[PDB]
């Protein structure tokens, strides 16, 4: 049974954030950049809730391990009849990791001491137009993880990153926020697994709601919206399902639901399962919890 | 002037129908296999030959999930029986697979060679003369086959005579499993079957239409292709009659 799938394409983004203990909870972050052969110094950040006080390097066999718990409880949903067969630095050579207080990062962000220089002006000037505006807001707080994935770094294994944190506020900030850009719409690709966070429908309906799901192309296709409230569950998301006809003898009919998308909470083990996969929408925002008070 | 296999006994035949489903065995012991998913929807192509050789008044004998060990010992068993008041014996077997190998639900291979030998004319001599069909239902390679543009449309005999063996696919390529309908070629081997066999076809003639449509049908996702391929050392036209 084939062993020729996953490689040099799948690269969407997986993210995994666990409370470690009392006041620390450990953040996985892998994209598809991370993944490539950088052949110079390469620039990305998002939020962290709080500051980190230690970044390391894991393993890639975590990037299924993660992607798998999740996409599974969301394929409980589907019901695809598809063909089956039988101030705050942390350098280290590849890598240069700096968390500073958000607000800080503004009025100082020239300075590249984690020597992403070489860019100059004409690459630098970029991510203060379409990003930097977005990792700083009224909440001067709001620490902006900055790491500076040097070449290098494809070497060997272990291209996931783990940054361990102190979360202040007890709030939680999965980093789904993107590059402002000029068309005015951003694609979804990514997973998420956060756990001892509470629940919040309100902020999860108004993401869900502004999702365009892709087409399986038949005119009969109309998306449906979600809000289930199961025994230890309770999923927000949107599926785009459509009936089909059988392939010889009986006229029996198979309705399809599919490509579903939005969140799922365990009410019970206190997890949140995010699945946001190749969906377009027009809110290009993080999503803020709150750690279990 | 002619010939045609017999098939006047009231019961013409067995049914040994082989449904494999559950590969968790396999998950966990043969490593090769974890990554391996349950054949679902095996159940409508079990439920589907059960109704054909039903109607064709075949005495079906169903079998769960075997592994290859039970599976020899489920042959070795229909093979020491009398097939006398017989005058067909039939075999299906359903589960992945690999280069002429049927794996089950332990997750070790099993030849076909050393499958359907168990029922040569020595072997049982209960069915020497009889024709003796099996299907294979079945991957056979992990390549996936390409698809052309058509644009159109009293004494003694040999040992190893008289066997229809009717492959899901060709050597090399997979086999097509769907688990809302089911699989193309046990459903297409029906629909067609349990259609022709009215106005009196020989199997022969029915495999034919049976590679027809399964090249038709189309892998809309990976742009693949099945395309069965029988095997037959019969001497006479095979077909089955009912009411």
């Amino acid at each position: 049974c084939v062993i020729f799938p996953v490689e040099i394409d799948v690269s969407q983004t997986i993210i995994r954030d666990c409370q470690v203990d009392k006041q620390t909870r450990e953040l996985v972050y892998i994209n598809k950049i991370m993944n490539t052969q950088l052949t110079k110094p390469v620039l990305m950040m998002f939020n962290i809730s709080g500051p980190i006080r230690s970044v390391t390097r894991k393993n890639n066999n975590l990037r299924d391990r993660i992607k798998s718990k999740v996409d599974e409880q969301f394929d409980q949903l589907e019901r695809d009849y598809s063909d089956q067969m039988d101030i705050k630095y942390f350098k280290d050579e590849h890598y240069s990791v700096s968390c500073q207080n958000g607000s800080v990062l503004k009025s100082k962000f020239a300075k590249i001491l984690k020597s992403h220089d070489y860019t100059d002006k004409k690459s630098i000037e970029a991510y203060e137009k379409y990003c930097l505006p977005k990792l700083v807001d009224e909440r001067n707080d709001y620490y902006v993880a900055v790491c500076v994935l040097k070449p290098g770094f494809e070497n060997g294994s272990n291209q996931v990153l783990s940054f361990e944190y102190n979360p202040i506020g007890n709030k939680v900030i999965v980093p789904f926020a993107h590059e402002i850009n000029d068309t005015g719409l951003y694609e979804y690709d990514v997973v998420a697994y956060v756990d001892s966070v509470q629940f919040d429908g309100e902020q999860f309906e108004e993401f869900v709601q502004s999702l365009i799901l892709p087409s399986s192309f038949k005119n009969s296709e109309k998306v449906l919206y979600y809000n289930e409230a199961s025994k230890n569950k309770s999923m927000i998301y949107k599926a785009l399902e459509f009936t089909t006809e059988s392939s010889w003898g009986k006229s029996e009919k198979y309705n399809w639901k599919i490509f579903c998308n939005g969140f799922i909470y365990d009410k019970k083990s206190k997890v949140l399962y995010v699945k946001l996969h190749n969906v377009t929408s027009a809110l290009n925002k993080n999503v803020i919890l709150n750690t279990i008070k | 002037l002619d010939k045609v296999y017999q098939m006047k006994s009231k019961p013409r035949g067995y049914c040994l129908i082989i449904n494999n489903h559950n590969f968790a065995k396999a998950r966990e012991k043969v490593p090769k296999l974890h990554s391996i998913r349950d054949r679902n929807g095996t159940h409508l192509d079990a439920g589907a030959l059960t109704t054909t050789f039903e109607e064709l008044h075949f005495e079906i004998k169903p079998h769960h999930d075997c592994t290859v060990e039970q599976i020899y010992e489920i042959l070795k068993i229909y093979q020491l029986m009398d097939h006398s008041n017989m005058d067909c014996f039939i075999c299906c077997i359903l589960s992945h697979g690999d280069k002429g190998i049927i794996y089950g639900t332990d997750g070790q291979e099993a030849p076909i060679y050393e499958l359907t030998s168990q029922f040569t004319g020595l072997k049982c001599p209960s069915l020497a003369g009889k024709p003796k069909v099996f299907f294979i239902q079945a991957c056979q390679g992990d390549n996936y086959q390409k698809g052309i543009p058509v644009e159109t449309d009293t004494r003694y005999i040999p040992d190893e005579a008289d066997f229809l063996l009717g492959m899901a696919t060709v050597n090399n390529c997979v086999s097509y499993r769907n688990p809302a309908e089911g699989t193309w070629y046990i459903q297409s081997l029906c629909q067609s079957l349990r259609e022709r066999c009215p106005r009196g076809d020989d199997i022969l003639t029915i495999l034919t239409e049976v590679n027809y449509e399964v090249s038709n049908k189309d892998d809309k996702k990976n742009m693949g292709k099945q395309m069965p391929q029988p095997t037959f050392t019969l001497r006479k036209k095979l077909v089955f009659p009912s009411d």
